[PDB]
């Protein structure tokens, strides 16, 4: 039946879920229940609607009426009085954020402002056979500026050998948020997608995947498709289902899928409110240059060229490369590079091809001149061949062939020097093969091998390595061999290899409380099929309580071959700790005898001091907790609180949310937290505070009484002497933390009434949570 | 809503406590949380306690609830003791819609939470397999030697699937209806043991 | 250049691949993560540091078996943070001494909302990572090829169940009409749930709630619950059998009671417990 027009004071919910509560506008239109609702262009965008999907809808003005269901394909609006309730449903092709991981840009947090140091002691004493002695000492600086969203970060180390400093690195880096791009001045690098990765000084604009949701990062299939109601959309790959979720009626794109581009085809069903479904397969094949559908992958950078060999110019130069992602599969992509004696200019294209695999081709066209002054023209063609998991279990891992003129070279050809390395004898041809094998549950056999042909000469660089693999419960087993046949020398090299790794986790019961269960050994042979051969066996795990210490230790020997046998001894201890890390190696080759031993850390100078700790990555998380003091960071392993309450962690994730949570358990018996768990959302490079509050005294639960009879539910209850409070739940029982030996309490519930006196006999002082009874007024 | 970290807590016995996390994903709602822990017949006897006992909790927050063992060592050293961990989101009251006709619900998640005395002679992973059954009228008797509760699920007399059981330790539990048995568990993570062979006395 | 493991392998000069076995943290929650420090367990060195400097990348990161499957995060390297799986290739490290020093690389993971069970086995490969290796002085372009294996199960536990709110507090009708109750019940990861109803009741049947109301309280009126037009009494459990991602509807509607004698003038307010009890 249809309803007559008016306001309604109504919840507005869009495909199930609740937006917000206004009065809408209804006014006489085509439509079931004769009325429409009136929602803007603004309403609707905010609302989640992505309006430039849509046609027309950038034409109304800013408060016209959107006419929904007949600009909006299989958009409906309902309308019930009885719950008060209008229910709108959009089909999520229309629909922005789909991404599951979404989080919103505003907030990431760029961090606070801080001073930044890694430092790494290190140092080896050698004792030679004949000779004598040696010591080696290296200092590594990590330097490091954080203001604002910039990042400023510095390499320098020291070197000693019985001495300098040498310097590395500098770069100024931010992220550019609204173009998803980083920007890096300084020194930096580019990718080798397209053009071989160049190391240089100058400017760098690129975009970064970081940014994205994981679930949309790199390539996966975007699954097209029309839902008839309200549907049910389940994929499934390798067996295993790998996506779940709901739609609304009408078209919708599945732009979520985690890539998975060696794994399987894809089987998606559509279930729909009948019960009938849509049962169809996406092929998924992938090569590294794919972008997902309207994904673009692009870089621009101008500077000078740093290889940092030193038989090499420092040429300035452009270059700038751009991937796009099509739909059904396709990408274009190329770039140019630009130089004063080489430019050079590709383009590809790319197709998850289905059935038949994944390919892509591209091309370069290179006009170089070489430093003897020869101008030359050149191109290079390369095919790029990936084939995913079989239903026979072959996985063709990567197929590759480049193939190069006579006058082709690449940017690095021209930055030498001289001429003769040889400049001659540049590559023609290059066959890349990596294969995979399953043999039934346990068993994997690999295969990889590459070919290199020449101008001028017919010499070759063949390369081959197999190898199997077999699980035998635990147990890991593998058996390898290799053959490389290089260019510039004669004669073959093998290297034929047996590994057999042993955990003894699964040997002793699963109660098991000795440290045993953290431990496997290893065995271990060599043989070069040139007379030598080597073997070794070994212990590796963890020690202590928390899992802090690591240990190798592995015993061997090694004879034939360069006429040289004897036994061999490897040792390592490892500490991750509070305050930093420490090593200690132990090695004997039976002429050379040597010993390492190494400190390593990071240091954090911020608004409230210096905090030191395990070395630092990038994104820092600073736990702020005064009052903590040995209190240890779930999942950071050694990780705690210093003489502070100050922590440095050595690991979160950018651009996500990172759960940083104190272990309760390792807390003084008379200190409690506001709050156990902080969570944040920290940007690349970023410093970012994870706050806890700490009650640091006596933690009592108290029965409070009056006339006889207990308190009443829901009473607040609050300390005169501490800044402790707390509410009044059964029994007339309430908690408090950071509490005094002795002091008053104040109770309100109707509008001041109670107050209660306590002294704690000193006695209770080590006890976690003492319990007493308190009387009150009147 | 309010949800709980875990579907069941394993107390191990000389631990001074153990954490349970409690998180709400609702960022406009406000809750007042109330946990309590009450003994296999329903009383709230404080040989657990729980803290804090009540709290507010404010939109998209994680909290920990520490869960202290107050037994002194009264509980028995052969076989698990069942508890009941309770947490209550009471919602928060509004003046806005006082002179209205109002329903308010409160969402409490109930869980196990099993004593396990230390040096037990039979690991866990192991009591899964040495359930016993016995067959009469119309019961099915699942009996159970081990020191650990069995929380036995899809329990199969055929392709007649059978109510749940929860079998105490070294004790027995009965079902319905009166082909072969087959079984499955939930482990200590919450989590699906494989189908297993039902064994007769 | 050449590298060694913690365990009992090696790659060359000029390359290879060679696998790592790594012991992990045995249950992480989903919302936690895990680390996979390979620096403690993997180490290269220079073969001519007098002449020649190498340059070492990760060239390329790939998640296999349950890390592929069910985790989710980024690969640290000598500092800086990337993607993983990774997509694209890392800064250089610079090798130039013959002495053997780590090669900084660790992996931070989370588990993903439909990780359960065992997420990892033990003995899978979890990781191959691409070690590439260039220099100074000539053309050499070498890739060392690590395999990472774990040693043991990694555990993600199964948690509570959301209720989803919708209506936080529900406005009632007038007397003598009834609203339909949004209350839908949603598990990340598939379970069986039962659950009853708790509070205080007028009648010996265990089925009409009182009227809470603490200002101006109308007698001889309840607020009772039905599902499918059945009154549902108090602590009588309704099994909902296997709860998924797809919200499940408890199907529950509000309806007004007579409990005494005359219905008096005055606001009706309840408060209701739905309680789950999981397994």
């Amino acid at each position: 039946q249809e309803l007559p027009p008016g306001t309604y004071r109504v919840d507005i919910y869009l495909n199930n879920g609740y937006m917000a509560t206004r009065d809408v506008t209804f006014n006489t239109g085509d439509s079931e229940q004769g009325i429409v609702p009136c929602l803007t262009r603004a309403q609707l965008a905010s609302m989640g609607l992505n309006t430039a999907s849509v046609a027309g809808m950038n034409l109304l003005a800013d408060d016209a009426c959107v006419p929904l269901t007949t600009m909006v394909q299989d958009a409906t609006a309902h309308l019930d009085v009885g719950q008060q309730r209008l229910n709108l449903t959009i089909p999520q092709a229309f629909m922005s954020n789909r991404a599951r991981g979404y989080i919103p840009p505003e907030l990431w947090d760029p961090g606070i402002n801080a001073g930044l140091l890694n430092y790494n002691f290190s140092g080896n004493s050698v004792q030679n056979r004949i000779g004598g002695n040696s010591h080696y000492a290296y200092l590594n600086l990590q330097s490091g500026l954080n203001i604002g969203a910039w990042r400023l970060r510095d390499n320098t180390t020291w070197s000693y050998n019985s001495n300098k400093w040498q310097h590395i690195n500098t770069w100024l880096e931010r992220d550019i948020i609204p173009l998803r791009s980083r920007l890096t001045l300084g020194d930096g690098y580019t990718q080798g997608d397209i053009f071989d990765g160049i190391n240089f000084r100058g400017a760098q604009l690129a975009s970064d995947d970081n940014m994205l949701p994981d679930s949309q990062r790199g390539f996966a299939p975007v699954i097209h498709g029309i839902a008839r109601g309200t549907a049910q959309v389940t994929i499934k790959q390798n067996g295993y289902d790998i996506y779940n979720s709901t739609v609304p009626p009408g078209p919708f794109t599945i732009n979520d899928i985690y890539a998975a581009g060696n794994s399987g085809d894809l089987q998606v069903t559509i279930k729909e409110a009948d019960g009938s479904t849509q049962i169809f397969t996406v092929p998924y094949s992938s090569v590294p240059l794919l972008q997902r559908e309207g994904h673009t992958r692009y870089s621009i950078t101008a500077g000078e060229y740093r290889s940092g060999n030193a038989q090499q110019e420092k040429p300035r130069f452009f270059q700038s490369t751009l991937l796009h992602g099509l739909p059904a599969g396709w990408t274009i992509y190329g770039g140019t590079q630009l130089a004063d004696r080489y430019r050079a200019f590709n383009f590809g294209i790319g197709k998850n091809m289905g059935a038949l695999g994944a390919l892509s081709v591209d091309m370069t066209q290179a006009n170089s001149t070489l430093p003897d002054d020869s101008q030359h023209d050149g191109q290079s063609v390369r095919f790029l061949y990936n084939k995913s998991l079989n239903e026979s279990g072959t996985n063709i891992q990567l197929v590759g062939y480049r193939y190069s003129t006579s006058g082709y070279f690449n940017f690095a050809d021209t930055t030498y020097s001289r001429m003769n390395y040889n400049l001659a004898y540049n590559k023609r041809g290059k066959l890349q093969l990596t294969v995979t094998q399953q043999l039934g549950r346990t068993s994997t056999l690999y295969l990889s091998g590459s070919h290199q042909t020449y101008w001028g000469t017919s010499n070759v660089d063949e390369q081959f390595q197999a190898g199997l693999n077999t699980a035998f419960e635990d147990i890991n087993w593998t058996l390898s061999y290799s053959l490389t046949k290089n260019a510039w020398q004669k004669g073959r090299d093998q290297m034929l290899a047996l590994n057999v790794n042993i955990p003894f986790s699964h040997w002793l019961r699963s109660d098991s409380k000795s440290q045993w269960r953290h431990a496997s050994a290893s065995y271990s042979m060599s043989h070069d099929l040139n007379g030598r051969m080597t073997n070794l066996a070994g212990v590796y795990g963890t020690l202590l309580e928390d899992n802090n210490l690591s240990y190798s230790v592995q015993t061997g020997y090694a004879g034939g071959g360069d006429g040289n046998s004897g036994s061999t001894g490897y040792a390592t201890l490892n500490y991750r700790g509070g305050y930093g890390n420490a090593n200690i190696g132990y090695s004997h080759s039976d002429d050379i005898k040597q010993l390492y031993y190494g400190v390593s850390g990071g240091v954090l100078a911020h608004a409230n001091g210096v905090t030191l700790g395990q070395p630092l990555n990038d994104t820092v998380v600073l736990v702020k907790a005064p009052g903590a003091k040995d209190a240890k960071v779930e999942n950071q392993t050694g990780v705690r609180t210093d003489w502070r309450g100050y922590a440095v962690l050595p690991y979160a994730t950018e651009y996500r949310e990172n759960r940083v949570a104190l272990d309760t358990n390792t807390l003084a018996d008379n200190v409690d937290l506001d709050n156990a768990v902080a969570n944040v959302v920290p940007t690349r490079g970023a410093i970012v505070r994870a706050e806890f509050k700490a009650r640091v005294g006596i933690k009592l639960l108290m029965t409070l009484t009056h006339n006889n009879k207990p308190l009443p539910f829901g009473a607040m209850v609050t300390s005169e002497s501490s800044q402790s409070s707390g509410i009044v739940a059964d029994n007339g029982q309430v908690y408090l933390s950071g509490m005094p030996l002795a002091g008053k309490v104040q109770v309100k519930w109707g509008e001041a009434h109670c107050v209660a006196n306590y002294q704690l006999p000193p006695e209770s002082q080590q006890q976690l949570l003492t319990q007493l009874s308190a009387e009150c007024r009147s | 809503g309010v949800a709980l970290g875990a579907t069941r807590v394993i107390y191990p016995a000389g631990q001074k406590q153990v954490q349970l996390a409690v998180t709400n994903n609702d960022e406009n709602s406000t809750y007042l949380i109330q946990s309590w822990v009450e003994n296999a017949d329903g009383v709230k006897d404080g040989r657990f306690i729980v803290t804090p006992p009540l709290f507010a909790m404010k939109g998209k927050k994680e909290n920990t609830l520490r869960i202290l063992d107050a037994t002194n060592n009264q509980l028995p050293q052969d076989r698990e003791s069942l508890f009941w961990m309770n947490v209550k989101a009471i919602p928060s009251m509004d003046k806005s819609k006082l002179t209205e006709n109002t329903l308010q619900l409160a969402i409490i998640s109930r869980i196990k939470l099993y004593y396990r005395p230390a040096k037990l002679a039979l690991p866990p992973d192991q009591a899964a397999e040495k359930l016993r059954f016995r067959r009469s009228a119309n019961s099915l008797t699942l009996i159970n030697p081990t020191p650990y509760y069995l929380t036995v699920t899809e329990l199969n007399a055929g392709t007649r699937v059978l109510e749940n059981a929860l079998v105490p330790p070294m004790g027995e539990s009965a079902v319905k209806l009166p082909s072969n048995i087959t079984y499955r568990t939930i482990n200590d993570y919450g989590a699906l043991t494989p189908k297993m062979t039902g064994v007769m006395e | 250049f050449a590298c060694k493991t913690a365990n009992g392998t090696a790659i060359p000069i000029g390359g290879g691949s060679a696998n790592v076995y790594v012991n992990l943290a045995p249950v992480v929650n989903v919302g936690q993560n895990l680390v996979v420090d390979l620096s403690t367990q993997i180490f290269c060195h220079n073969d001519y540091p007098e002449t020649i400097t190498d340059y070492v990348t990760l060239q390329r990161g790939s998640a296999y078996g349950g890390v592929l499957s069910n985790f989710s995060g980024t690969v640290k390297y000598s500092g800086s943070s990337y993607p993983f799986p990774t997509t694209s290739e890392t800064p250089r490290v610079v090798y130039n001494s013959r002495t053997d020093k780590p090669w900084p690389v660790a992996l931070y993971l989370t588990p993903v909302s439909s990780a359960g069970g065992v997420a990892i086995k033990a003995g899978s490969l979890i990781a191959v990572l691409i070690l590439r290796q260039t220099n100074n002085y000539n053309s050499d372009d070498f890739q060392f090829v690590w395999n990472i294996y774990a040693n043991n199960d990694v555990v993600v536990p199964t948690g509570g169940c959301d209720v989803s709110a919708r209506d936080v507090t529900v406005t009632l009708p007038d007397y003598r009409g009834s609203v339909p109750i949004p209350l839908t019940v949603y598990c990340a990861k598939s379970q069986n749930l039962g659950y009853y109803l708790s509070g205080t009741h007028a009648d010996a049947g265990n089925s009409i709630f009182t009227n809470t109301a603490s200002f101006s309280p109308a007698q001889g009126v309840g607020v009772q619950l039905t599902r499918n037009g059945t009154i549902i009494p108090a602590n009588n459990t309704v099994s909902l059998g296997a709860v998924g991602t797809s919200a499940v509807s408890l199907g529950l509607t509000a309806n007004y009671a007579r409990t005494g004698g005359q219905v008096t003038a005055g606001n009706v307010q309840s408060i209701i417990g739905v309680t789950f009890v999981y397994q």
